[PDB]
DNA sequence: GCACAATTTAACACTTTTGTCAAG
DNA sequence: CTTGACAAAAGTGTTAAATTGTGCTATACT
């Protein structure tokens, strides 16, 4: 999405998107837990072993 | 030292690249519109959901436990809203997180341009607010420039921010400054006058005159108006100003007390309150009363003829004459005894 | 620094109370 | 000690003038 609707990138048919040439990368010691349908947690609160995300 | 302190604390964070800036304003406004879209969902206020976001972001029960002894109920008007917006479909749910992160970025923006605000208020020293105090009032004038910004205008946030920094600073200096309080426009008009003074004193080389300085000011300005507001210009004087060539002297103690009776004054008012009593005794019983009812010597309040007449049962005309003969009757005894001929100042 | 809503003040038209006079 | 009649003084109500309280602007400037 861009400033003006013109520079906005529109998918030409179907395919796969890939991000390249980052300005910088930042690594964080953490553990990634992907989901599918919504979320029961909220940004910023505390979690514990066994807790349902 | 708080001085170097603030500078180093703001020097703990990098500024922003043009990219970071544009992106900041973007996500910020996406959150601000997200809340607006949430108001159309659960049917709540624009600012309600807004602040309640900070209630889970800006902190735990510390945000609503001290905005004064009263702000808005934390367990009641908020907690119900923290769970009312909690049961919504995936469609509405995301617009919440966009509000949390969106409103979050705002802080980043402020923190970023803070290294600007501090460097702005730097040229304003002398107002009577030492740096940090001066800078602070300016920092809040950043918070205004932020929420009202528009990235779409393709303008560097600097230009928009700076004006709102100077606004806030110039507003605090007219609302604090001098010990006494000065309404804003008038504070400015002072500055305008001095601004002219130091100008035509510069051109003509000799200091101006109350008439010519007002002349160069505009219409309606006269020799008196300038001196008039000039009187109000100057502030009070420190009572701690040492007087004389010594180190043991002050300016405070050199001020008397008129708000309290002097012993001679107590004795004076006593002599009048007494001598008048005995001088009162020599009058007709009805007129002796009516007399102290018309001077407010009884209940401290004065009773008009209408009341006195209703007190005895006579008319408002009779009482009137009663006073005439009363005072004039004590006249004779006073022109003799001369005890009360005094108290003439 | 300025356009202006906000609120205060002096402005003033006018009603009512209160001091007052010649006569009972 | 008493009326009635009046003018001055003190009220009471609505206005015009002024005085004071506020939000804000956009090149960029960290």
């Amino acid at each position: 999405a861009a400033i003006d609707p013109e520079e906005e990138v529109i998918a030409e048919a179907e395919g796969v998107v890939h991000l390249h040439e980052p300005a910088s990368i930042l690594v964080v010691k953490a553990r990634v837990y992907p989901f599918e349908d919504d979320v029961e947690v909220t940004t910023g609160d505390r979690v514990a072993p066994g807790d349902v995300l | 030292d708080p001085v170097r302190q603030y500078l180093h604390e703001i020097g703990q964070v990098p500024l922003l690249t043009l990219e970071e800036e544009i992106d900041l304003a973007r996500k910020v406004e996406e959150g601000m519109e997200a809340i607006k879209k949430l108001s159309e969902a659960t049917g709540l206020d624009q600012e309600l959901i807004r602040e309640v976001v900070r209630a889970k972001i800006l902190g735990t029960a510390r945000i609503q436990k001290i905005p004064g002894l009263k702000e808005k109920p934390d367990p009641k008007t908020v907690e119900e809203v923290d769970g009312k917006l909690k049961s919504l479909p995936k469609e509405l749910k995301r617009y919440l997180h966009i509000a949390r992160e969106g409103e979050a970025a705002r802080q980043h923006l402020i923190e970023a341009n803070l290294r600007l605000v501090v460097s702005i208020a730097k040229k304003y020293t002398g107002r009577g607010l030492s740096f940090l105090d001066l800078i602070q009032e300016g920092n809040q004038g950043l918070i205004r420039a932020v929420e009202k910004f528009e990235y779409k205008r393709r303008f560097k946030f600097s230009t928009y921010a700076t004006w709102w920094i100077r606004q806030a600073i110039n507003r605090a200096i007219a609302d604090q400054a001098r010990t006494i309080r000065i309404p804003v426009h008038m504070v400015e008009t002072i500055n305008k006058l001095s601004r002219t003074a130091r100008q035509l004193q510069q051109e003509l080389g000799r200091e101006p005159s109350y008439e010519e300085i007002a002349e160069a000011m505009g219409p309606g300005w006269d020799a008196k108006r300038v001196e008039e507001t000039l009187k109000i210009a100057q502030e009070p004087v420190s009572l701690e100003t040492p007087i004389g060539d010594e180190k043991d002297s002050f300016y405070g103690d050199f001020i008397p007390d008129e708000n309290l009776p002097s012993p001679v004054e107590a004795a004076a008012q006593s002599l009048l309150s007494e001598e008048l009593e005995k001088a009162l005794s020599k009058l007709s019983e009805r007129e002796a009363m009516v007399l102290k009812l018309r001077k407010g010597l009884i209940d401290g309040r004065e009773h008009t003829l209408e009341e006195v007449g209703a007190y005895f049962g006579v008319t408002r005309e009779r009482i009137r004459q009663i006073e005439n003969k009363a005072l004039r009757k004590l006249k004779y005894h006073e022109s003799r005894t001369r005890k009360l001929r005094d108290f003439l100042e």
